[PDB]
């Protein structure tokens, strides 16, 4: 019985790297100062995991790891490294797959309710390069789908677009096509995401799919359809008959033709038919963030970034991680340690670096303000994620101007093939400091960009 | 899509209602008896203030017509906020007078354009009369008095600001502080001030707190990291033979440079102060010339066409005293000629003309204020956050009032001059009868400030208005004493810039709003 | 949701019940006849407590207007948390007094400007009279008395705290600890204690358990880290001939360093111990500089011209004794000259006089106490977590009282001195009738706390009020004995300045609430 | 010194228009010529030019009518355009 005495891992991540077949899935048991001991384990896995009519077992039988087999290392700061093992589960001759109820009981840690979300920033623990052994392995995005046409992997191009004024509405193709007829940055337009044939939808639900019948201007017109015309149907049982073998003229460009990724009803369900052929249905989410759960007034959401570690198949251009956590009350080892981790002058380390046996694009999102004039800022770790530098259009009120910069899905090509340090992320331009005239809600207390709005006669 | 149109008074009533609500919100807030209103905040605490325009920003009514009318009349409140902040009360009250008297007497029918032209030329005549009647202000005692008037009849901070004015002259600037001392305090820091401190604690020097206090410093300017420009030992030896220390404005520091400074300052004769760049690149390079002219030197940088490496004893500027803490830096005085200083001042004069509003203007004003004198540091006198904010709002209102009075002169308070000159030029004639009607409506509505002042005092507006009209010159009614009195003797004087701005803005907005014949709303 | 406007009494009416509800929550709780209220948390267990501010922190009702009145009145409770921590019940009864007086003032209609003038004048006069009535406190028995009354006459724990205060001195600072047993225990920690224990089980010195206890140790400052060069032998071997203990201070210890330390510990070369990096840069710099100065150590840094190879035998630090355990390393005392120690304490006091005046200064107070005092530990014998919370609230209130009395001293508690000074401040006069009315209204407002004190035990209000107001000196009423007597015999002595701060916050909040004109809220 | 930040084709067109106006010829890589095959007479000239911090002003040109009317003849068809709204406004 009990839970432990099965894994006595007593070494740091170095041992978790040497094994190679260690996959981590669990919740951090860091009891919040203020919340006392009993509730930390009461709401961990006792009532939020499975429901657990009596108890269940796998066909292999005698699995010792139903509970959290915690090898968590706790000597300095309670750095939590806990895994729900998957490699020790049922291993079969040809497929290696377990039964129906095996994964259903243990692997879906649910933080549905517990207060462990006030501030919890989780930086880097990732499945190493030894992942292709008995697993499929996703490492492809739109920067790697049409890669032969000019996109390399890491920050090397994309298909996600910036929109010139007007922001959205009065769809460009009839009259505002000149905004899209500028290959200089108008190249792939998307609309607001909370739309489609949802049960809670307005009268426009008919319009979305109707956008399919107006694809008549992609062949004889001289332009290729690159709008997110929201025609991805809900009911799939129609394509079955004809399109299978030859008539696949629509293409693999799930991020050129529209795709509905709202985060609740679609996910990555495409796994079934396309285990190996087309595992890349792009994470087609319109760029909306910092307005749903991050705000202390409106907190609607949850934390699942640890469990999203398998989701790299989508090619994420947006994930609702949260915020840096700036504001409220500071002091008592003030929360400005974001700067104090690297910007401190009298620090030193001679020996090791960031090498977790399988590095990939990993850089936190620029929130608030981070300009190239603050070159001693955010460019230390990697500086770029699977995104392209695109912020509010405060200084972007011109037709062509610096034509190179506005190339949202093209200047990344040059700015990563230029090969000039981590500055490539902000190699584009630096006048973004004026963009605060448009969007206030990113710099509110520390940066002096809000000083003009209010606060008595001072500048 | 959902649109509804209402025409004439059918719409007007609703608009009137909303405007009337605004009047109810506003009129009770001014006067010796009036009270200030509290602004709801979901995150934090509602804040008590006199700020009417903020209220209008946060006023909301369920009726679509009324709510949108409130937001569209909010524009004049915002524009009046742009200049002073008080006397916006006067613009609001004259707007209520306009709407009330006009809409109750004209009953539409007549031409809004002719009425607007008449009131516009009447406004022009009132502007002329106000310019003619403006009385200059000379004594700083009257300056303190008018600041107190702007300070809601509060004298201690007013005389504090007056003494600050005496110390710093016209060019001096002030600071705003949060939760510092809870009681009034005023000091002045003279000379140039830098938003940096010494990077290495190893620079503990003779003054306490480990500060760096050096007489006759020698300045060095650098926009690069110095490794081989370590070969300044001729200049370094010249400084050592001079007997006075030197200061470094290097942009970046080599590890060898930092180490050699640490070792040679600890035991030696050359104690040097080294600090990082003050701020952003643009303003830094702009104020490099300010430093050069202040110390009488020339800017030392590689990206200019003098020399990248060479340096002489005359290349560096000379100063009197530097006092530096771990966070803040100050240079008391530098050895610079007045000729080049005012030449830079002259080029800054053309620099003053700009339309960027924020950013460059604020830094240029700050750097020039330090170029001329010093900055006034203050500890606010108040117990709570709202009290501090109200005190600071009164302080800035007093500052604006002093500026406008010094540049323009003063007039008798209560708008009595306005109604007096309106009586003086009552014979104004227009193009047609409608224009004369507009002229007469405007002159009658100009009484609104005093009418509301009397009404708020719990006294009959008509009686006191008639008595004041009987009074002449600088004699009239003191509302604070609820008796008679001379405005000069009571010291209630108003700079006229705010009056002119408010009257122009309110006249324009009333003239545009009166011409309405249809109103459009969105339906739920 | 949508905005709702309420004018005058409409808001005022609402405001009433708001604080009334708060009063119903709070006023009855004080005193031995006072009880405790339950504040439950959905995830956790309910907390039943008597601390008024603890009640106030989570106060919220359904009504918008009552909620906003509550959030104004919660500001004084939050400020009490920040500064005092007790007398929160006094702040609440002050709020009840001021709301009653405000409604009465609105009933009569005095000018709020004059009202707040009278309020602040009376408050300042009360401050002056209290300062006149101040009584010094130095002996330990009065310390025990104030600790008991703060813990509601808890003689056992109060005497425990007084004894701890005596043995650790004034500079000794006490911490909060978890409860395991059924009885309290007191621990004193001297010198620098830090989370540093031996890495390898071979580091066991004579006192078993890997504990290294060295008298008069010899301490090496090995800046940063040393793995590859690995040869600290120029001093290591020299002290090995000296046959003396060795202490190493390095940020990181590698397999080679552990190997050679094991060699020294096992083969018997010489007794050597090492210590890891402390932590953040600021903390490590501070606690290494202070130790080196106190122990007479040598500032050693490869950041400065210095090496482990380029070292002097005089670099050793010296202490009295050091005790290292599995996780914690403790320096009991250091060997240093008196003049240098007092000079370093003087410079750290110069650090005390910091513009930060915040938790940085508290981490500095850690260092200051280790300079002079020590760490005090009261490990409570609490059985359950909620009783632990109540115990710790009591002891923290006692700590606040003791620390406040350290600087201020104590005066008669229970409001007897307060009603005495109010009776004195009964001769105050104002400028006009409004000011005099405001002063006398403040007189009843300060009478209110004492009469609610009387009614908390349900005693004769008029008899107590008359017999106390007529009386003077130490003659007063005790709730613990519920009878008259000498104040010194009753021994309810309180550092008044916390009450001073509370009453001036009360004055400020009364001044803001007397600005009640109109309110706009959101729909539920 | 003047730097042209604009879009390629339109920037080239406006520079060649400048050269024609001032009687000069563009030293451009659109021709196979460079500084090595270039003369001081190929430089543009004017009679009176005024430059400020923000803007530049050329008052007199040298292209007289030969360049101006030739460019007008080639631009008359350009006056009508398919970009329609305000592109023609910028052309005029």
């Amino acid at each position: 019985d009990q839970s432990s005495r099965y894994v006595n891992l007593a070494l740091k991540e170095e041992d978790l790297i040497a094994g190679g077949e260690h996959v981590l899935c669990a919740y951090i048991m860091k009891p919040k100062a203020g919340y006392g001991y009993v509730a930390t384990a009461a709401h961990f896995a006792a009532e939020s995991s499975t429901g657990t009519n009596v108890e269940v077992c796998t066909t292999d039988d005698f699995t010792r790891g139903v509970d959290a087999l915690v090898y968590e290392v706790d000597e300095a700061r309670e750095l939590t490294k806990i895994a729900y093992p998957v490699a020790l589960f049922d291993r079969n001759i040809t497929d290696g797959k377990a039964m129906i109820a095996s994964f259903l009981t243990l692997t879906m840690g649910n933080n549905q309710g517990m207060g462990d979300v006030e501030y919890a920033k989780m930086h880097d623990f990732y499945v190493p390069e030894a992942y292709r052994a008995l697993f499929d392995g996703p490492s492809v995005n739109i920067s790697a789908l049409w890669k032969v046409l000019g996109r390399p992997e890491v920050d090397g191009g994309l298909v996600v677009g910036t929109i010139i004024k007007p922001k959205l509405g009065l769809r460009p193709k009839p009259f505002a096509e000149a905004c899209h007829a500028f290959w200089l940055g108008g190249d792939f337009i998307k609309n607001d995401e909370p739309q489609g044939n949802q049960p809670f939808a307005p009268l426009r639900d008919t319009i979305a799919l109707v956008a399919d019948a107006m694809r008549r201007a992609q062949d004889e017109t001289g332009e290729a359809k690159l709008f997110s015309a929201n025609i991805t149907a809900d009911d799939p049982f129609e394509i079955i008959a004809r399109g299978e073998y030859v008539l696949e003229t629509f293409g693999e460009n799930a991020s050129h033709v529209a795709l509905l990724v709202d985060g609740y009803v679609a996910g990555a369900a495409a796994i079934t038919t396309a285990r190996r052929r087309f595992p890349d249905n792009f994470l087609h989410y319109h760029r909306a963030g910092h307005g749903a759960v991050t705000s202390p007034q409106s907190k609607r959401g949850y934390t699942a970034f640890v469990h999203c570690k398998m989701a790299r198949l989508q090619g994420a251009s947006g994930i609702h991680t949260g915020t840096m956590g700036f504001g409220k009350m500071e002091g008592e080892s003030s929360d400005r340690a974001i700067a104090y981790m690297l910007t401190q002058d009298e620090a030193q380390g001679p020996f090791y670096r960031q090498s977790w046996g399988g590095m990939k694009a990993c850089t936190p999102i620029i929130s608030g303000g981070m300009n190239a004039l603050r070159m001693p800022g955010f460019f230390e770790n990697l500086g770029n994620a699977n995104v392209i530098l695109t912020a509010g259009g405060g200084a972007f009120g011109h037709i062509d101007g610096p034509v190179a910069g506005a190339r949202s899905l093209r200047q990344a090509w040059q700015a990563w093939r230029d090969g000039v340090p981590v500055l490539d992320y902000a190699r584009e331009h630096k006048e973004l400091a004026r963009a605060f005239e448009s969007f206030p809600g990113d710099a509110d207390q520390i940066y002096p960009g809000w000083r003009k709005a209010l606060g008595v006669e001072d500048t | 899509a959902a649109k509804d149109v209402k025409f004439g008074n059918d719409a007007r009533v609703k608009m009137l209602r909303g405007v009337n609500v605004l009047a109810d919100a506003v009129k009770v807030t001014l006067g010796p008896k009036g009270r200030n209103v509290v602004l709801d905040k979901s995150f934090g605490a509602p804040t008590i203030t006199k700020d009417g325009v903020s209220v209008a920003r946060e006023i909301e009514l369920e009726d679509k017509f009324e709510n949108m009318g409130a937001q569209m009349v909010k524009e004049v409140a915002s524009k009046a906020n742009d200049a002073a902040g008080d006397g916006t009360t006067t613009a609001t009250v004259l707007a209520q007078a306009i709407i009330t008297e006009g809409l109750k007497a004209v009953a539409a029918g007549m031409n809004p354009m002719d009425l607007k032209r008449g009131i516009d030329k009447a406004v022009t005549a009132a502007v002329e009369e106000l310019k003619a009647l403006s009385v200059p202000c000379s004594d700083s005692k009257a300056i303190a008095q008018v600041g107190t008037i702007s300070a809601n009849s509060d004298e201690t901070v007013g005389k504090l600001i007056a003494e600050a004015m005496d110390k710093v002259g016209k060019e001096g600037v002030i600071t705003v502080e949060d939760g510092t001392g809870l009681q009034d305090e005023l000091d002045v820091v003279e000379g140039m001030q830098f938003d940096r401190g010494y990077l290495s604690p190893y620079f503990i020097n003779k003054p306490e707190t480990g500060a760096v206090e050096l007489e006759s410093p020698f300045i060095l300017l650098a926009d690069k990291k110095i490794s081989n420009i370590r070969e300044m030992l001729p200049v370094l030896e010249a400084v050592a033979k001079a007997g006075k220390p030197l200061l470094i404005i290097a942009e970046d520091v080599e590890g060898e440079a930092l180490a050699t400074l640490v070792v040679n300052t600890m035991r030696g004769i050359v104690k040097v102060a080294a600090v990082k760049a003050p701020g952003f690149g643009d303003r830094r390079k702009a104020m490099l010339q300010d430093i050069a002219t202040l110390t009488g030197g020339t800017v030392i940088s590689e990206e200019i066409g003098m020399e990248l490496e060479k340096a002489t004893l005359e290349d560096l500027g000379q100063a009197k005293r530097v006092v530096i803490n771990k966070d803040t830096t100050t240079i008391i005085d530098g050895v610079g000629e007045e000729a080049a200083i005012q030449g830079r001042v002259a080029q800054i004069r053309q620099q003053i003309e700009e339309a960027t509003s924020d950013y460059d203007r604020e830094k240029l004003q700050e750097r020039v204020a330090k170029l001329a004198g010093g900055v006034a540091v203050i500890k606010v006198g108040a117990a709570t956050e709202v009290e501090m904010k109200e005190k600071k709002a009164r302080v800035e209102d007093a500052l604006h009032a002093t500026r406008a009075a010094v540049e323009e002169g003063v007039v008798a308070g209560g708008g009595v001059a306005l109604i007096r000159v309106a009586s003086k030029l009552a014979d104004l004639r227009g193009q047609n009868e409608d224009q004369n009607v507009g002229i007469k409506v405007a002159l009658r509505a100009m009484e609104a400030p005093l009418r509301q002042i009397v009404l708020n005092c719990g006294e009959e507006p008509s009686v006191v208005a008639n008595t004041v009209k009987g009074g002449d010159g600088n004699y009239g009614y003191n509302a604070a004493t609820e008796e008679y009195g001379n405005m000069i003797d009571m010291g209630i004087l108003d700079p006229t810039k705010v009056t002119r701005s408010a009257l122009q803005y309110a006249a324009s907005v009333a003239g545009l709003m009166i011409t309405t014949e249809c109103m459009v709303t969105d339906l739920p």
